[PDB]
Formats: C-alpha cells, structure tokens, sequence
C-alpha cells in the first residue's frame, strides 16, 4: 500500500505516496543477550525520552546538486535526552528508523537514490578534515558522488539497504536498521556505525515557470537503545 | 580423523551449500507476490 | 533453506488474461524483481544438476597468496604482520565487512649475491614473532633470539618450505576490513582516522643464525585463510590503491571503455 | 619402523593444497561467535541482486551522466533507443556491475539473466517501446520489424514505474567462456546475442513539458545461474 | 553382455547337407562374417583361459607420455595447453571422435649452461596457469606472479619431479579428436576450419624465482590419462603429421613396401 | 581407501572387460544366422 | 611420530606408475554425461571388423 | 613398503611444537612423588593474592 | 575443587541495611579481600565462558629455549649440564621452590671458517652424556669415544636437528631452585652456601668424527620442559643475574620509572 | 596410541584446568562470612 502511519513515544509521522517500508538485513531492532554480553554493570534504558523522531534542518535541491550525507549517531548527539544520556556514558548499543520527505507538483521530474551504508569512510583525499568526517546535524555535501566517496562504482551502492524516491511515483522513503559491529556495544563518540546519503541519478526539471524552490528533510529515530558506564559529560 | 590438539590445524570445511537470498534481494516488510502489480 | 544444486525449469502455456501480471514491476521498494522465466515465455522441462560450490567462501578465499617479499642488511629485518602491500589478496578481503578466520603461513628462502644473482649454498634461517609490547632484537646476535616465551620456527634453505597455522586471535569477535573512526579519544588528527588497532597483532624478525660473507637472504611469506565465516557484503574496488594502511584514491571519468554511439553494439 | 616408498611431488607447495598442520599456539581458546545482521555463505547470494550498466559510454559523456538512456519526441516513425551485447564477462558496459565484477574471477559461466527497466519523466508524460532479445548468427537487427522476430516485451508507461525482460539460457552447450577474446583461443565462438530497444508509438507531453526523459537499466543473475574455475581479476 | 575371457571351443563331427551352409556369406550388406572356427572344420575341446585387460580403454591410454620440452629466454617461457607437438600420444588419441578424461600432469626440470651443457646447481622454479581472460606475466619479477587467485606450484631442482591432478574440464560433455566445423559465425577464412575453441583451457607460464647467472631452465612435461570413457573409434592415420593445430597432409602412391610378383610370398 | 577430496585424485579404475562387438559388426535391420543363406 | 625406513624406489618417476594425488582444482563438478551412439570399451571390439 | 608423499614444513624445528620422540633411557624408573604443602595448577590461583 | 572457565555474574538490586557489610575488611588477619562485584554495585547477568588453559603449567612451561651455545677448540668441547647462563628461561623456573619435569633436548649444529663466517660444509658430529664419576675424553680422538656404556647420538650437519627425550633423574622426590644450605658437614666456606650437588648430573662433550681442515663447529642447544608438577610459588627476581651458579644481586633504590607528583596520572 | 616404552617419551599433557585458591588467598583457623565484620 501507498498510505503509512509511524508512531514512536510522543511522535507520529504520516503519509499517502509511500511505497512499503525496508527492514534492513531481515532484521528488526533488538536487546544485547546474556550469552553475548561483556560489560558486567546494570545497563541504562531510557524507554520513551529517547526512542521518538527528531527531525534535522532541511537541504535545497538547486541546479548544481550533487549529493549529501549525515553520520550516525554524530547527527544527534548533541539533541535531547538521546544527546545527554549518549554524553554522560562510556559505551552505547541501538538500532533507527529513518523517513526522507521530498514532494513536487506532476508538472516536475527527478529522482534520488536513498542509501543506508555500513562502515562508511570518507577517503577522496589524503587527509580527512574532522569536519568532513564528523559534519553533525547539518550534514555536508558530496564532493565525489560517482566514486561513491570511497572508490568504488556508484552503480553498484544497490547492494546496502536503499529506496528511490522517483517524482512521477512517490515522494517519500523509509528504512528501518538494526545495530551492526564486530563488538557487542561501542563508544558514541569516536566511532560513526551507519552513514545516510542522499544522490540524484535524474535531476530536477520541469514545466516553464512552475515552483522552483525544491527542499529535502530528513526526521530520524533512535529505537532499542542500553548504555552502559555512567561518568562526567564527556565530548570530542 | 584430526592428529593435532588445536582446530586452527585442522583442514578445510566440506559444506559448500547455497541458501535463499531474500535478505538481501526483497528485504520488505510488507509481500509482494509475483502475479500481483506491486503498488496498490 | 539451504541447496545443494541450482532451480530445475518447468513446462509452460500461453497465458491470456487480466488477472496475473508478472512483468509488471516497481524498482522504487527496493526490492529486486520476482518475473521467473516460465512466466516471461513458453518454457520446457529441464532437469539441472550444476552444484554451487565453486562459489561458497571456502571454495573463493581457500588458496594461498603472496603477502610479504624482502631481503636481509646486515644479517637481519623484520615485518609488521598486515595484508596491505600486495594488492591481489588485499582487493578480496575487502568484499567484507567483518570476517572470522585461521590462517596457514608458508615461508620460501634463498641465498644471493650483492648483484641479487641467486647463490647454491645452503644456510640455516630463523623466524621469530615478536607481539606488542615485547622488545624485538637490534641486531644478528642480540640476546632477545633465546626465544624462551616467544615462538620461533628454525629450518634450512635446502629442506622444503616452513609453514604454521594460526588460530583466531583477535580482542574483538570478528576482522573489520572498513572501520568508520579514530584510534583514541582527544586526537581527531587526519592520521587517526580510519586504523582499527584492534587488526595489529605485531611484527614478524628474521636472521641468519649465522653471518654469510658478501651475500644475503631473500624471503616470500604466502597466507591461506581456513573455516571462513562473514557478514555484510561491500561494493568491489574500482580504483587503484595508493597507500599501504589506508583506502585513498584519486578520482577519474569513467570506469568502462567509450564507444562511437549508443546504438551501435 | 614401517617400511615405505616416497612418490614424485614430495617437497612441492602447491597454492590450492589442502593438509593438516601444527599449530603455533596449541592451548589458545577463540573469542566467542556473536549475534550480527546480514552473514552470508555464497556469493550467489549476492550476484542475484540488481546494479547499474554503464549504458551511455562515449567520449563526451562523464560520471553520473553515463548511467542515463534519453528518450525524446520524435517527428518520424519506428526509431531506434539503445543497443548491446548480452555477454556479462564481456569488456563494455556490464563490466563495471556487481554481475560484471564476479564474472571476470571465473573462467565459465549458464544460466538465464534479469534485465529491468525504470522510467523517470513527469507523471504526464506518455509513451510505448519495444525491447528485443535476438540469439547469436549474425548482426544485431537493423530495424524494428527484425527485432520483433526474436524474443520480446512491450512496455506501456503508468503507474507501475518499471518492467523486466528474462533473457533466456538458449545455448549449444551446458557452459559458455567469460572472455571473447580472439587473439589467442578463438573465444568469440562463444557470443551470446544482443538486446535492443526501438519506440512502439512516440513519447507524448503536455504543453511548455520536458521535451527529453531518461531511463536506467537495472541487471542481475537469476535462480539457475552458476560459475567455475578461480582466475585473477584483470582489473 | 560382457566377458572377462575369450570364448572356448567345442567338438565337431562331419557334415554332408544340402539344409546348412554356413560358408557362404554376402559382403554387399554392410555385415562382417558369422563362420565359427567349428563349422568350417572338424574341432577338439579346448578351455581357454586367456584374459582381455591389456587391451582396454584404461589398459591402452593409462600412462605417462611426452607434451612440451623448452628453455626460459630472460628468465620466463610460456606454453599453450595442446597436445600436438610430439606426434606419439597425438597419433593414439585420434583414434576415438569424442573423450571424457581426467589428467596427471608431472613435470621435471634442470639448469643448463649457455653451450647446453648441463649444470650440478639446485634453484627454487615457479609455474602458474593462466586461464583465458587472465592477464600473462611479461617478465621475470611481473606483478601477476603474485598468484593470489591463479593456481601455482612452485619447487627445487633437486627434489623429485613436481606432480598434479586435474579433471574434465571442457564446457562439452566430452573433448573431440575431430571437427567438421569452423570457428565463428560470419567467417568462412580457411584458417578459421577444423578448430574447436573449446578445447582451449589456457597457457602454463615459467620463471625462476631469481635471477641465474649466465644458465638457462630447461623443463619437460609429460601427461598421463585416468578414468577413460570413449565413443565412435575411427580409421587410424596413416601419413605424417606436417602442422601442430591442424591435420594438413601430403598424398604418396602406397602404404606397404613392394614385392616382385603376387604369386611370390 | 580415497585419501583425497575430488575423485580425479584417485588411481586407476580395475574393471577391465570386454562385451558383445555386435553393435560394430552386424548394425542390419533384419537378422541373418550363420547356419542359412544372406540374400533370399 | 610414528618411526620409517625409506626403500629403494623412492623419488623415482615410472611411467605406468599408479598412485593417488592431489587435485589442483578440489571443487570443480565436472559437465554431465549425454547418451551418445557408439560407445566403445575394448579395443577386442574394433579389431573384430 | 607403503606409498607416501612428504609435505612442506618437514624438517623444521618449531618450538611450541608438541610430538612423541625416543628417550635417551628407556628402563629408568623415576623415585616415588611425596606429600608435599603447597602444589600448584594454574598462575590463576596466584594473581588472586 | 576444579574448573575449567572463569566465573559467571548475577543480576544485584540496591540495598540499605545495617546487617549485610561487605565492603569492610580486615587486612592485618593475613587473608586476601572476599568483596564480590555483585555487592558493591548492582550488576546484570553475563554467562562468562572463556577458558583457563593458557595459565596452566604445561601451558607457562611447555615450549623449548636455549641453554647453551659453543664452539670446538681442537675438535672438542665440553658443557656442565645447568640451566643458569641465559637468563630468560632461568628467570622462569625461579617462580617454583621444587619442581618435576621431563625435558625434550634438541641440537642444531654448522661449519665455521676462523673469522666467524658460515660454511657450507656438511660434518659428522658426536654427542656424549658422561655422568659424575665416569671419565671424560681429552681430545678428538682419545679412547672413551668407544661409548659402550655412557649414551651418545651421532649426526651430520645436513640431516635435520638431532632430538632425545629424558625422564625426572634426581635422587630427590623434586629438583630444588632455592637451597638454604651448605654442600658437606664441616665446610661452612662463603663459596659453599646456597648449591645442592643433588642437581648436578654431569657434562656433554662433543667432537667432530674427523679433523677439519681451519674450520670449526658451532653448536647450540634447546631445553623444553614436558609433565610439569609444582609446589609453593615464589616472589618473582627483581634485579639482573650476576653469575651462572649463585644467586648474587647489586641493590638500587626503585623498581618502577619516576613522575612528576603523586596526585598527577 | 604411545609409540615408546617409557613415560618420558610421551606427548605433553592435555588437563588444563584450575582450582579453588583459598589454600592461597585465606589460610586462616577461623571462617569470616563476606557479609560479616572481619573482627569481632
Ligand atoms: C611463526 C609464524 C608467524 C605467525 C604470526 C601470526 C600473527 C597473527 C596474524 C593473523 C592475521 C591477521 C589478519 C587481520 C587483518 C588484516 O591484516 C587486514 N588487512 C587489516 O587491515
Ligand atoms: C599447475 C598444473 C597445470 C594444469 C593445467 C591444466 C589445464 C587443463 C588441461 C586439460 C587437457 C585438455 C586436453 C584436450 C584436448 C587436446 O588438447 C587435443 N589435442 C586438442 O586438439
Ligand atoms: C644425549 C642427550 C643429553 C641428555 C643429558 C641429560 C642429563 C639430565 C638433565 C636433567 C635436567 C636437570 C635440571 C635441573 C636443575 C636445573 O639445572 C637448575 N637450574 C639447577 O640450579
Ligand atoms: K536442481
Ligand atoms: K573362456
Ligand atoms: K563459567
């Protein structure tokens, strides 16, 4: 179906040109077990306050677009009681779920590939900036779509977790990702586990003299999170 | 039969099976059968 | 649900009708499309037999490869264990995100003159693994080669080739071969970016036991990873490598040959 | 002890070998297997899933462009969209795919492929095309009406965006060869067709509309494919 | 119905009979002769033991016979896999249309002077197979030796000869010892005739993992088949081989050595 | 007793038989015995 | 180990020799077996026309 | 004797190495183990004071 | 009561009470702290499965090191049979008061010219054990090398290593490396103090069969330990060895490295 | 299997356990509970 209705805490989010919803790996979001634990300390899970969508400041598609990306959990760690419980402890574990919103009148066309990577690095270049590497909420610009930022073919980025939002179709897309690592929890602040990229393969064109100011906006959820080793506020 | 104490000696698996790759080609929520159109 | 064989072919008829659509198709859900063969034309009945274990990760990594190549100054020289210098191996691990394996090393030596012409002379070689932390030896006839606590193999360049396996021995539960970070807290330097400290596991020194007069050893190290196990397959590598501890590139237009038109095969 | 006899190969190290051997650290116990997302055990399981061609390959033509097929409205009739080769080892536009990547480590490839097609103009725009699948023997075909005698599809643009054509394993043997290379082995015996696109009617706009729309091509192994014999990657 | 010896032979009295005649034959309808020994002439019991092994597929084509003999050039040689240079094993495999086997290949190597006169000095060898597709090595220390995926072997002068297994390995469902046929649609060129690219599996390269001083390798090859399965037997040949890829020939008069007269034996 | 993985590894086979040459020798439609004329 | 003594024989190549080996390719599945006319199993069979 | 083929790795000296070899006095019978105070098994139990 | 992996951890929920104090101790009774996590804070349940074997006896002990290394002076040597002239596996031993093991010998032996340069030159080489009492050979070619009665290995430099096992052979119940005590009654000399004699079974000497020509043996020697048992664990040695058979030290006023204040990390 | 006559010739030991460390940590006349006081 085409129509949607996400609720998570205090936030609801709707839709009615979806088109289904991706459940990354054929996984949902689940608890750290007794057999796979490390950490001997009682966790910390804060329920409601943290798991509810927050959306971030929204991105123009202009003539000279070429693409953008945001980090995880870098975006929202300094948002809410996610940001301050995400300080305030060593090691965090959670899964998200992610909605793109773009909408244009039937007098437009273009389309934008939605893609969720794994253990994305940023490598067009010798020497990373901690700007590019860590843009926060903002997000930043792609520099090197074809190459995909990391030397590989953009055609092939279909094999990560992705959806097409296509103008003529729909104008929506959503992904939902569970906690992936080599290690049963992880530090917040040194380490990114999933990036989100935004590209355009068709750019935008449409009918003379119709709507030329086009945004893109981006709301994001924590869901299933435990931290554990509570100290100071600690931040890089 | 294995002469040595550790399994780092031992010699290569024989299970060299293949398994159905829905994980990673239609990893949706929601079936969308083959005679079907696929929005609706 | 696990096979052994690829999917068998059955008969088909002529369909006219508005009740089945299987060409239809919508590439915006991210899902692949599900249009079988017998459903796309009239089809016939085709027992297949073909098995699928060419392609299995053992059938695909277990075979060995080249990781180190060096020569001996002044009777002595070590190598920081890392699959980074050789790019044919290097390009296949990183099909992975995160893998769990053991590894059967294979050491081949031999005797030159100072014009690298090969030499026939036999002469006893020894391979010591020095891990973090330990000190490693200066020179030829340092203390540090009693070995006592550290392994060693000794053999000689007119027996056949050395070889040891090792188990999986890394902190973590798996390898990461793409690692999205910093290696400590307060250095968010450039060249802390990307390394997982966790993949170090030391150097290898090598010596001749004894001095050879004018001449040197030369030595090749293989590897062949065993009882494979992965997660998260990963894009192919499409660009060249630079660099022997990092994935940068430089960018270029195009990744396949041109042609006159689009029309013309 | 036991009498015995040593056979030729002693001493040899051969790469593909398979033996027993000691351990360097015989007590050593491994960290434990945890739960994590997304394990595979074959890598048939990942050729199965669709990538972009390259299909725009000429001189002028640079990075994110390359992936685009134009249509346009036509002032004649029967016109011709886009042609290839079907080889998936083949040198030219496959070679960049995931498909293409794990077809040049092999030397032999069967079975049927997957081609899908997506459609990326206004929602007012209208339009049909024909795509065609011709078996080896000659050229590719020169006009619609020899195109139409082999295998095909008519696609009529709405609502659902996208459409596949199943190009079929018809071939004299149970295995083809990956190269065509004919400097050497002669290996273009084993060519294994084209595929071509021609307009059925004509793409149809609304007035001051996008004279010019893109498609992108989409390919993928299906269920009876397999591959033999490891070879180096020439990339 | 099969046998594990030849057949006996019985008793036989006298016949005088207008009602069987077993002496008189027909050649014209394609059949060869049914005369027994016994019908032709008064026999005696005789029990015969003799056995049929040596004459088998497996008793015939089961060993060991020469296919390449050549020296490095700047320390590398390449072969083509084909068995037409040394016409011995050439002329028996050509005596059946269509095979199925499996091969163990040995080879034995040693160091030459530049007079071709032979060397007492042990040195480390390499070959790799090369599938078609795969790039070649151009010289001695090319990057391709690396042998990451490529099958290798690699041993000394002074051990034993090197040895491996192979399968069937053809996309056919067996090899063809003949081919009425050409190439490649749309050219007819008399080059392109009697050639079946499917038999073609590839090149062996050669290096010496170091450079020798002034000496050269010299290597043979020698092919052994295993597990035989054969159809359709032919006429065997019966004029010299004149080219390695083709069955080129010239005309001569006679086959057998002449005599005075037919009346003289 | 196989000591390798794949069976090109294995020896010689030793099943060295003959059987009934009929199929090279008398391919004809209608049978002919020894005892009687060919042509009738 | 178990204690050996080595014969003589050992290291040399003859011909019709027959032992086990390893396999360069360990995983190939070979092609299937088609009926085909014609098959042939002893030379005895041919020499008889 | 029996057929057998020798692999790499043959004749090296490795020392965490772990094989059955010929003792240098085979009919030596060793004197009687005491009651001692004080054995132990494992560094563990030391690290834990 | 035994085990073979660490132990597990409970679920703990807060407590405020005057009955239950686990955190106060007592250290002047002599008894190491009993405080568990699961009382001092509140924890959650973790199944703990990693194992124990790394720490054992066999598994600290159970590897070969180097006890002596010689050369011939007139085509002989000889060796006291003691583990205290290289210090690493001497320091190892040292964490037992009595100890009994087997031991695993192993020889590795090669050509010298007279300025210490390797040759390749294979030599027939002699060992001999001469137990206390028995006498010892004088040069290359006196007549105790009939070795009827004392054991000898015999070995060339172009075999592998030679190797021999020997079982626990003190006239004690265990050996001893620490001995507060004097040799014999009525000698209370400073040279006397702190030597068992029960520990001293003899020397090896060893000769080269024939007289080189210039050259000379080097020869080194591997002790591995097999079977250990142990009893009382000592402190562990703190400052560098002195001398081969005592136990002498020079004192210094630290052990760890210096900082700038006791409140700065 | 054991190829040699004598004990010494043997393999290394395979029983890597551990045990209880009190004869090490607590050897004392007198029992004192966790949960208790130490002195009383
Ligand atoms: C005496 C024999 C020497 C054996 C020394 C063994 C050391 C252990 C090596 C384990 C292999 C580690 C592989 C892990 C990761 C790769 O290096 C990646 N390329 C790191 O980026
Ligand atoms: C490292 C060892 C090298 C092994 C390389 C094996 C390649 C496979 C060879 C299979 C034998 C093919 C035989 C087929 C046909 C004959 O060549 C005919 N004379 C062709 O006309
Ligand atoms: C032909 C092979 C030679 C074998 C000779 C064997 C002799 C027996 C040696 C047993 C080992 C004795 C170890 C006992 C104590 C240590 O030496 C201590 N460091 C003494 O302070
Ligand atoms: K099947
Ligand atoms: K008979
Ligand atoms: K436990």
């Amino acid at each position: 179906d085409r129509v949607a209705q996400l609720t998570l805490g205090n936030s609801t989010i709707t839709t009615q040109e979806a088109a289904n919803i991706v459940v990354a790996y054929g996984r949902w979001p689940s608890g750290l077990r007794d057999t796979d634990a490390t950490a001997v300390d009682k966790p910390t899970q804060p329920g409601v306050s943290a798991e509810r969508f927050y959306t971030l400041p929204s991105v123009q598609w202009t003539t000279s677009f070429t693409g953008h990306y945001w980090k995880l959990p870098d975006a929202l760690s300094d948002l809410g009681l996610f940001g301050q419980n995400l300080q305030f402890h060593y090691l965090y574990r959670g899964g998200w779920a992610i909605h793109v919103q773009c909408n244009a009148t039937k007098f437009h066309q273009g389309t934008l590939l939605v893609v969720a990577v794994p253990e994305h690095k940023i490598q067009a270049q010798s020497n990373p900036s901690f700007g590019r590497t860590n843009p926060g909420e903002a997000g930043a610009a792609c520099q090197f779509p074809f190459t995909f930022e990391d030397g590989t073919a953009l055609g092939n980025a279909l094999i990560y977790p992705h959806q097409w939002i296509n103008l003529r179709t729909n104008n929506s897309a959503t992904l939902v990702l569970p906690y992936v690592n080599a290690i049963p929890m992880d530090s917040g602040i040194k380490h990114n586990n999933w990036t989100l990229l935004v590209i355009p393969i068709v750019p935008l064109e449409y009918a003379v003299g119709a709507t030329t100011f086009v945004p893109i906006t981006v709301t994001i959820a924590p869901m299933c999170t435990e931290y554990n080793g509570l100290r100071a506020a600690v931040t890089q | 039969i294995n002469y040595y104490e550790n399994a780092a000696s031992n010699s290569l698996n024989k299970q060299d099976f293949t398994q159905d790759p829905d994980k990673f080609t239609r990893p949706v929520a929601d079936i969308m059968k083959e005679a079907a159109v696929p929005l609706k | 649900t696990i096979k052994n064989t690829v999917e068998n072919t059955v008969e088909s008829t002529h369909s006219i009708s508005t009740e089945a659509t299987p060409a239809l198709q919508a590439a915006e859900t991210g899902a692949t499309s599900n249009a079988s063969d017998e459903s796309m034309i009239e089809t016939r009945n085709v027992v297949n037999t073909h098995g699928v274990a060419e392609t299995s990760l053992e059938g695909f990594y277990g075979r060995a490869g080249l990781v180190a190549m060096f020569t001996t100054e002044g009777g002595i020289r070590s190598w920081y264990i890392n699959f980074g210098k050789y790019v044919q191996l290097r390009a296949k691990l990183e099909l992975l995100t995160y893998a769990r394996f053991d590894v059967e090393f294979t050491i081949v030596a031999q005797v030159v003159d100072e014009q690298a012409k090969v030499k026939d002379f036999n002469v006893d070689y020894q391979v010591m693994y020095v891990p973090p932390g330990a000190s490693a030896p200066d020179g030829q006839d340092s203390f540090q080669w009693q070995s006592s606590c550290n392994p060693s193999v000794i053999s000689n360049t007119g027996l056949p080739p050395a070889r040891v396996s090792v188990p999986f021995m890394s902190s973590a539960n798996a390898y990461s071969f793409s690692y999205d970070g910093y290696i400590q807290f307060g250095d968010t330097s450039s060249s802390s970016y990307g390394i997982l400290p966790i993949h170090y596991l030391g150097q290898l020194v090598v010596r001749t036991c004894e001095d050879l007069d004018s001449a040197r050893l030369r030595v090749r190290i293989y590897a062949k990873p065993k009882h494979m196990r992965g997660w998260i397959p990963r894009s192919p590598r499409m660009r060249p490598y630079v660099s022997r501890f990092t994935g940068i590139y430089t960018d270029a237009p195009s990744f396949c040959v041109n042609r006159e038109s689009i029309t013309t095969a | 002890g036991c009498p015995t006899l040593y056979t030729p190969g002693s001493g040899q190290f051969l790469t593909t070998d398979d033996f027993q051997t000691p351990c360097m650290l015989p007590k050593f116990q491994p960290t434990p297997v945890i739960d994590i997302p997304g394990e595979v055990k074959n890598f048939l399981e990942v050729i199965q899933v669709e990538s972009l061609v390259e299909i725009n390959n000429v001189s002028g033509v640079e990075g994110v462009a390359r992936y685009r097929i134009p249509l346009n409205v036509q002032d004649a009739m029967d016109g011709q969209i886009m042609a290839v080769r079907v080889d998936p080892g083949a040198d030219g536009p496959m070679q960049s795919t995931l498909l293409g990547v794990f077809t040049r480590y092999y030397t032999q490839w069967s079975g049927s492929l997957d081609f899908t097609f997506m459609f990326c103009g206004t929602f007012m725009t209208t339009g049909k095309v024909i795509i065609a699948y011709t078996p080896p023997g000659g050229d590719q075909p020169g006009s619609r009406q020899q195109a139409m005698l082999g295998t095909h599809v008519v696609w009529d643009f709405g609502l659902q965006s996208s459409i596949t054509l199943v190009v079929p394993w018809i071939s004299s043997g149970h295995f083809r060869g990956t190269s065509l290379d004919n400097t050497i082995y002669k290996y273009r015996y084993y060519e294994a067709g084209y595929i071509t696109m021609w307009y059925q009617t004509n793409m149809v706009v609304p007035p001051n509309f996008p004279t010019e729309a893109s498609i992108l091509m989409f390919v993928a192994a299906q269920p009876n494919f397999s591959l033999r014999i490891l070879k180096d990657r020439p990339d």
